[PDB]
């Protein structure tokens, strides 16, 4: 995952 | 929370609340993450929901989303500030505040402690007894209510 995807997925995985 | 912040969080919520009904469900959360790759499991999905569903009613609403986004922003902000505070003391940046470092920091900041008082300040925070203050020890000092 690149950071753009990482930023999105963290909204709910973090 | 500023308007600015809430508005960023509104957009973030919208992305997951596919139908716009004000609520994020597990199906929804799957469909969206699949619309975007992801391929997680009904296990993973049930958890993500539970971790955020304050009232237990089964889905995430905006009030609950907001609470979660606020907490995470505040948590990170605090962490970054405490790290910055630590660097004000830990002069050589080796991860430990020595008595020598504290004393010279005290003199630079225009504070006035004797050497025995510098030692009291170290001992106070020195949970593991190594005669220095590492980062976690420092956090407890900065966290003290
Ligand atoms: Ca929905
Ligand atoms: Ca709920
Ligand atoms: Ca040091
Ligand atoms: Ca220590």
């Amino acid at each position: 995952l690149n950071k753009y995807q990482g930023f999105i997925f963290d909204i709910v995985t973090k | 929370l500023t308007e600015e912040q809430i508005a960023e969080f509104k957009e973030a919520f919208s992305l997951f609340d596919k139908d716009g009904d004000g609520t994020i469900t597990t199906k929804e959360l799957g469909t969206v993450m699949r619309s975007l790759g992801q391929n997680p499991t009904e296990a993973e999905l049930q958890d993500m929901i539970n971790e955020v569903d304050a009232d237990g009613n089964g889905t995430i609403d905006f009030p609950e989303f907001l609470t979660m986004m606020a907490r995470k922003m505040k948590d990170t902000d605090s962490e970054e500030e405490i790290r910055e505070a630590f660097r004000v003391f830990d002069k050589d940046g080796n991860g430990y505040i020595s008595a020598a470092e504290l004393r010279h920091v005290m003199t630079n900041l225009g504070e006035k402690l004797t050497d025995e008082e510098v030692d009291e300040m170290i001992r106070e925070a020195d949970i593991d007894g190594d005669g220095q203050v590492n980062y976690e020890e420092f956090v407890q000092m900065m966290t003290a209510k």
